[PDB]
């Protein structure tokens, strides 16, 4: 999703955030819903970098999850 | 008498070929000229070489030369190496969606995220290997004028092609240029309507495409929806693909469900409701009543 | 045989004991022509294939080469 | 000169190679001729290719005479048939136009609208076909009936 | 050049005498004069001109001209 | 519509659009050869002698929409 | 029989060259090429020679020529 | 041009109808060799030729016309 | 299946055979009109263009089978 995002080297989602995205958004036994989660994260982060980085390493921790995506589903 | 009448008859049918047949050869020569002025790619020059071997007909009824030169009209008329200097500003789109529509401020940002990943492509070429947009709402919502908004917002051009009435894949995959009526679906008709190679092209009411025909035009859409194959998309009528990575397709529906399964892939969903009566007043008083 | 120049025959091998004309227009085989007077008028006439380029590659030659004593 | 160039031969290679060069077949078949290193095998292969091209010659020659004999029989059949179409130019076409004259006299006794008279003249341009008694001319005679 | 196009047209018409049917074909020439003299738009006139010179086919033996009458009328 | 033609001082030619199925006649038919007939519309606006008539499109609910082209 | 049938193929191409005078080699002779050198069994091969011989009627005014072309495809 | 055209039209009579190349235009020969090969009772042959007459009075453009084609097959 | 294909080093393919109901589009349909088409098996077979591919077929559990032949 980051090579597909095209904003490589700048987005850095922590693994606890990844587990929280699993735990909050999508309940499928597949994985494609989580890819869509990470795509929405990548899209909103691409919007955010598009005016400039506040960080060159977007530490996407458990805090900033509904900042790159909708409130926990 | 037979010698004299055959000698004269052949001369008068020869002048008839100078009168009726020669105008067809001359007009087809002019279409060869518009090949040399239009600036084809060399593969599309090879399709023009196929045109050079196809423009040799007295055209009367299902004629090869007329639908062949119609394909030539489409191929010159789908533009070539025009730039459309698209403004690479998400904020330009941000002000356009406000200046042309009221909006909920709940759906504009998804468009802005899409144009953001357009603006942040892994390729230097702008890519669409991510899921592409789909709009669902009332028909009365300004989906096409939002197409105009993303035309002017990205310096592109919007072309009102209502796909929602189109049913047959024979319309969509227009057949071979051997019979007139080998006529493409509305994308090549809108790409006719542009003279720059990267326009705003809208895809309309895929819920309202119910498969009332042999063949699946949703499969043909999947041939133009996946960016790894829109650039390799031909119908029957095309043989060298017009690349549609530059030719952006936004999909847009109204009902959530009767979209075909081969088009539910590469979707990102945008659901728009109607307008509150105050918002109806707002859109009326600043847009519709001034309109 | 060996250390004799090669003229690629133009689309037709020269069968032996036949009065045949051999024509050389390219300068690269003209070099083998000028070397052929240094080969005691005995040219290892190895013919190329049906397609022949202007600079004749030896890989295009056949596996059967005729040798001719030049009359003139 | 290809025939007299292969006459007066002492060596078998003076004859067979000269003949196979002066003969007319493919160049890829030269490789199988020489790769057959036995001269009996080369001679038999060149003889087989000579016989193959000779039989192709009789085939093309008999169909060329078939073309000229069907040209002769279609020419003379058409010549007798244009004696018939010359009588139909002279006597039979006059009888067909006499049928058309009788019905045109019925035109001037009842009285067509002059556009219908014009259409009788128009399919009389489809008629008045002295060149042949066409089935189109028969059906336009039915039309003028 | 114009009188050359004219003279080739009355040699085209002069050979329409003695051949086929002058009735019918003179109807086509007066018809095509009616076709020209109604006031066509210029794109309409030019793409009618190819159809006009294709109506110059003799009506019976080339029956394309026969439907071209019912087209250009 | 006749009163409208009186009012606007225009010609008209009414035409009937019931049970018509083919764009051989809804639209013109393809002129493949002699006898290709384009249908009611082109004759109907051939009967007028002006580029500004009023045209009476009638009983349009009675269509039979099917192949050989569509009425709509 | 083979040296007869080679000449039979040489004259078998001759009807399609008459077709290629008006409706040229562009796709039709290419389908004639995909008849042979694309490897198929002899039942297919004879059927494909039959299918070229299903063609060469007329093409202006018929999708039946087109449907023979596409089944030949 | 017409002389050589007549010569090749005589040659195609001379070489393919005489020998075993092909039976001319094999669309009709296919349409009848599908009849000849099977050995049905002749009532079904008359039904097949009746459907043939139905599919010859029209140019196979009806939706039921292709059902008639494939049903004839 | 793609991993199996590249492990086998023969070409991957997939065709959405899910919901496919028609043997007249899997064994195809004998044609007299422009538009009858052979199988998606046939189409996929062309798309690999190789007699030994690695072709996934998609979602055969939901094989609808009413009309135009059962492709079963
Ligand atoms: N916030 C808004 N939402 C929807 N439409 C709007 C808004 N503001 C202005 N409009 C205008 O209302 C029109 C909606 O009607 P319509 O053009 O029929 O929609 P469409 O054709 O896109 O389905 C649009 O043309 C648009 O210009």
């Amino acid at each position: 999703q980051v090579r597909e995002s095209g904003m490589e080297g700048r987005i850095e989602v922590t693994d606890a955030a990844i587990l929280r995205v699993i735990s909050e958004y999508t309940r499928e036994a597949g994985v494609r819903g989580l890819e869509r989660e990470l795509g929405k994260i990548a899209r909103k982060g691409a919007k955010f970098w598009l005016e400039g980085a506040w960080e060159g390493l977007r530490t996407i921790d458990a805090s900033d999850i509904p900042t790159y995506l909708g409130i926990p589903r | 008498t037979n010698q004299r009448e055959s000698y004269l008859r052949e001369q008068m049918k020869a002048i008839q070929k100078e009168l009726g047949g020669e105008d067809g050869l001359s007009d087809l020569e002019a279409l060869r000229k518009k090949i040399e002025e239009v600036g084809m790619p060399e593969a599309v020059k090879t399709k023009a070489l196929k045109e050079l071997d196809r423009l040799e007909r007295m055209q009367q009824g299902s004629p090869e030369a007329t639908v062949a030169r119609t394909y030539l009209d489409w191929l010159t008329e789908v533009p070539w190496s025009k730039a459309d200097p698209e403004v690479l500003d998400i904020n330009h789109t941000r002000q356009v969606l406000d200046e042309d529509h009221y909006g909920l401020k709940d759906v504009k940002e998804r468009i802005l995220e899409y144009l953001a990943v357009r603006q942040l492509t892994q390729g230097l070429d702008v890519r669409n290997k991510a899921p592409i947009l789909v709009l669902v709402g009332p028909p009365g919502v300004g989906k096409t004028s939002l197409g105009r908004s993303i035309a002017r917002s990205m310096n592109r051009k919007f072309h009102r092609i209502s796909l929602g009435g189109v049913r047959d894949e024979a319309e969509i995959r227009g057949h071979r240029r051997t019979y007139i009526g080998a006529m493409p679906g509305k994308l090549i008709h809108a790409m006719k309507q542009v003279g720059v190679i990267n326009p705003v092209i809208l895809l309309d009411e895929i819920d309202k495409m119910s498969s009332d025909w042999r063949g699946d035009p949703a499969s043909a859409m999947l041939e133009v929806l996946d960016p790894e194959q829109n650039n390799t998309f031909t119908d029957h009528y095309l043989d060298v693909p017009y690349d549609l990575s530059k030719v952006f397709f936004i999909t847009t529906a109204n009902t959530l469900q009767t979209i075909p399964r081969p088009l539910l892939d590469r979707m990102e969903v945008i659901e728009i409701p109607g307008y509150t009566n105050m918002e109806k007043q707002a859109i009326a008083r600043q847009y519709l009543w001034p309109k | 045989r060996l250390e004799l120049p090669v003229i690629p025959l133009r689309n037709t091998v020269i069968l032996p004991h036949t009065t045949t004309p051999v024509d050389v227009g390219r300068a690269k085989s003209k070099r083998a022509v000028e070397e052929a007077m240094g080969a005691d008028r005995l040219i290892f006439l190895v013919a190329q294939r049906d397609p022949e380029v202007d600079d004749p590659a030896p890989d295009d030659l056949y596996t059967w080469g005729v040798q001719a004593v030049v009359k003139q | 000169y290809q025939l007299e160039a292969v006459k007066g031969t002492s060596d078998p290679a003076m004859l067979a190679d000269t003949i196979a060069y002066h003969a007319t077949w493919t160049v890829a078949e030269k490789q199988e001729i020489l790769e057959l290193t036995d001269l009996e095998a080369r001679l038999k292969k060149v003889l087989g290719l000579l016989s193959r091209d000779l039989e192709r010659f009789e085939l093309d020659k008999r169909v060329a005479q078939r073309v000229k004999e069907q040209m002769d029989t279609n020419q003379r059949e058409s010549y007798l048939r244009e004696q018939m179409k010359a009588i139909q130019k002279e006597l039979g076409g006059e009888d067909g136009l006499s049928d058309l004259e009788a019905l045109r006299k019925k035109i001037e006794e009842v009285g067509m609208p002059e556009a219908v008279k014009t259409k009788a003249l128009k399919e009389l341009d489809r008629l008045e076909r002295m060149q042949q008694g066409s089935p189109e001319a028969t059906v336009a005679r039915t039309y003028l009936d």
